[PDB]
């Protein structure tokens, strides 16, 4: 019955995926062009890429 | 604080390359400003003169 432990399961996958959430939306595109930042600086101009 | 005057002469078809994030010869190897330059840029026809 491994719902019988499932409180301290819960714990650590809430703590795995509030780590893997997190990184995740570091390759997000809110609105830009580009994800990372190597292809916006080196694309764009100064006065649009900040 | 303090206020600093650049004078120069330049063609009619290169006024526009003195505002900011501009891209020009004037700009780039002549005269750049600053994307966050805080001022007023002023110019008048002096064929009459040079």
């Amino acid at each position: 019955t491994p719902s019988a432990l499932g409180k301290l399961q819960d714990v650590v996958n809430h703590n795995a995926q509030a780590l893997n959430t997190l990184v995740k939306q570091l390759s997000s595109k809110f609105g830009a062009i580009s994800s990372v930042l190597n292809d916006i600086l080196s694309r764009l101009d100064p006065p649009e890429a900040e | 604080t303090n206020v600093y005057a650049d004078s120069f002469v330049i063609r009619g078809n290169e006024v526009s390359q003195i505002a900011p994030g501009q891209t020009g010869n004037i700009a780039d190897y002549n005269y750049k400003l600053p994307d966050d330059f805080t001022g007023c840029v002023i110019a008048w026809n002096s064929n009459k003169l040079d």
